[PDB]
C-alpha cells in the first residue's frame, strides 16, 4: 500500500488530540525530532535488528530525543511501535504538517524563477494567490536558469506557468500541427 | 536541523551492533525453509553453514532477508 | 518460561514466549488451567510459535499462560501397551485406570 494510505491514521490521531489539547506547536516539534532521528543512519539500522522487541524499539527512540517528547507523545511512540510502524513516522510527521496547515488556513507555495525575484514582486504575487487560494500563502522562491523569463507558481497539485519556455513549447505546439 | 548536538550526542552511545557481511541470524524456521537476516555478501545458490553442522542454500536473496 | 496465546483460528493457535526461552519444533506445550496440549509447528519469528491443539478449542481465550513441556508428545512403549485403549497422547481411554508404564518414547523419529 502507499505509505501515505497507512500513516492516515495516525497524522489524523495525533492532529485531533494535539488541536483538543492546545499542543498543535509542542506535536509539530515532536513530530519533526521523531522524523529527522528515526533517519539517521546508526538509528535507522537499530530500527530494523531482529533481537530487539518492540517495547526497547520505543524506548530507544524515546532516550534519544529525551525532552523533545512530553507525556502524551511517548504514549503514541510506544503506539507506534507496539503496532510495527516505525517507519511511517517521517510520513506521519508530513500528513501532520498538511492537517495543521488547512485547520490555520495557510498554504504552501513553491516558486522557480529566471532571475531572483526582489520582496516586492514576490508580495505581489502572495497577494494574487492568496486571494484565489482564499488562503495565507508562504512562498518558496528558487531559482532556475532552464527558464528564458518568467515564473512557474505550484501549490499542490494546480500549476501556474507563466515562464517563456511555456509559451515556446505552445507555440512549438501550434506549428508542429 | 532536528538533530542537535544533544540527540547527535545520545545517538553516539546506542548498542548499535555491528553486522559482518558474511554472517547472519536465523528469524524463522517452518516446513525447510530457514529466513535468516544478515548475510549482505551471500550469492545466490551458495551454501550456508548453521550451528552442529547442518548446511542450507541460499534461493530467494530479498531485499529485507535471505530464504534458504 | 511461560508464554501467552495471541491469536486462535480454526485448529490453528499461535502463542507468544520471551526471545531467550522460544520452544523448538514439535515440542509439546500445555495450558495452564485447561486440560489441551499443543504441538509446535513452526517458529515465526519475534518470540511467536504457530502450534495445533490435541483437545478441543471451545474453553480457549486470548491470554492464556502456556508452559513448554522441553520434549516432544511422549508416549507409553512396550508390555504395559497391550490390551488397552488409548488416546493420540497415551492416555487410557478404557475404564481400567492407568498404564503400568516402564518407559516412554517420543512420536518423532
Amino acid at each position: 500500500a502507499e505509505l501515505t494510505t497507512l500513516a492516515r491514521p495516525y497524522a489524523k490521531a495525533a492532529f485531533e488530540y494535539a488541536q483538543a489539547h492546545q499542543q498543535l506547536a509542542d506535536w509539530s516539534a515532536a513530530l519533526g525530532v521523531l522524523a529527522a532521528v528515526s533517519q539517521d543512519d546508526t538509528v535507522r539500522q537499530l530500527l530494523k535488528e531482529p533481537q530487539l522487541t518492540s517495547s526497547a524499539k520505543a524506548q530507544s527512540l524515546i532516550d534519544v530525543c529525551g525532552d523533545k517528547l512530553n507525556a502524551p507523545a511517548q504514549n503514541f511512540v510506544r503506539t507506534v511501535a507496539e503496532n510495527k510502524r516505525l517507519e511511517l513516522l517521517p510520513t506521519i510527521a508530513e500528513m501532520y504538517e498538511q492537517l495543521k496547515a488547512e485547520q490555520e488556513k495557510s498554504v504552501e507555495v513553491e516558486v522557480t524563477s529566471a532571475f531572483t525575484l526582489s520582496k516586492e514582486q514576490q508580495d505581489k504575487l502572495a497577494k494574487a494567490l492568496s486571494a484565489r487560494l482564499s488562503r495565507e500563502v508562504r512562498l518558496h522562491a528558487s531559482e532556475d536558469a532552464s527558464l528564458i523569463g518568467g515564473v512557474i507558481i505550484r501549490a499542490g497539485d494546480l500549476v501556474i506557468d507563466g515562464s517563456v519556455r511555456g509559451k515556446l513549447a505552445k507555440l512549438a505546439e501550434a506549428l508542429k500541427s | 536541523s532536528e538533530i542537535s548536538e544533544i540527540i547527535k550526542g545520545r545517538i553516539e552511545k546506542l548498542d548499535v551492533a555491528s553486522q559482518a557481511r558474511n554472517e547472519g541470524t536465523i528469524v524463522s524456521v517452518s516446513d525447510g525453509i530457514v529466513r535468516i537476516y544478515g548475510l549482505a555478501d551471500v550469492m545466490y545458490g551458495e551454501m550456508i553453514e548453521f550451528p552442529g553442522g547442518v548446511y542450507g542454500m541460499a534461493l530467494n536473496l530479498e531485499q529485507d532477508s535471505v530464504g534458504a | 518460561s511461560s508464554g501467552r496465546i495471541v491469536q486462535i483460528i480454526g485448529a490453528v493457535i499461535d502463542v507468544e514466549f520471551p526471545r531467550d526461552a522460544v520452544p523448538s519444533i514439535y515440542e509439546a506445550l500445555k495450558v495452564q488451567g485447561v486440560e489441551t496440549t499443543l504441538e509446535v509447528q513452526q517458529q515465526l519469528g519475534d518470540g511467536v510459535v504457530r502450534s495445533i491443539a490435541m483437545g478441543s478449542t471451545e474453553g480457549l481465550k486470548r491470554g492464556l499462560n502456556v508452559d513448554s513441556t522441553g520434549a516432544a508428545i511422549s508416549v507409553p512403549v512396550g508390555k504395559a501397551t497391550l490390551g488397552r485403549i488409548m488416546d493420540v497422547l497415551g492416555n487410557p481411554i478404557d475404564e481400567a485406570g492407568p498404564i503400568g508404564e516402564e518407559e516412554r518414547w517420543g512420536i518423532h523419529r
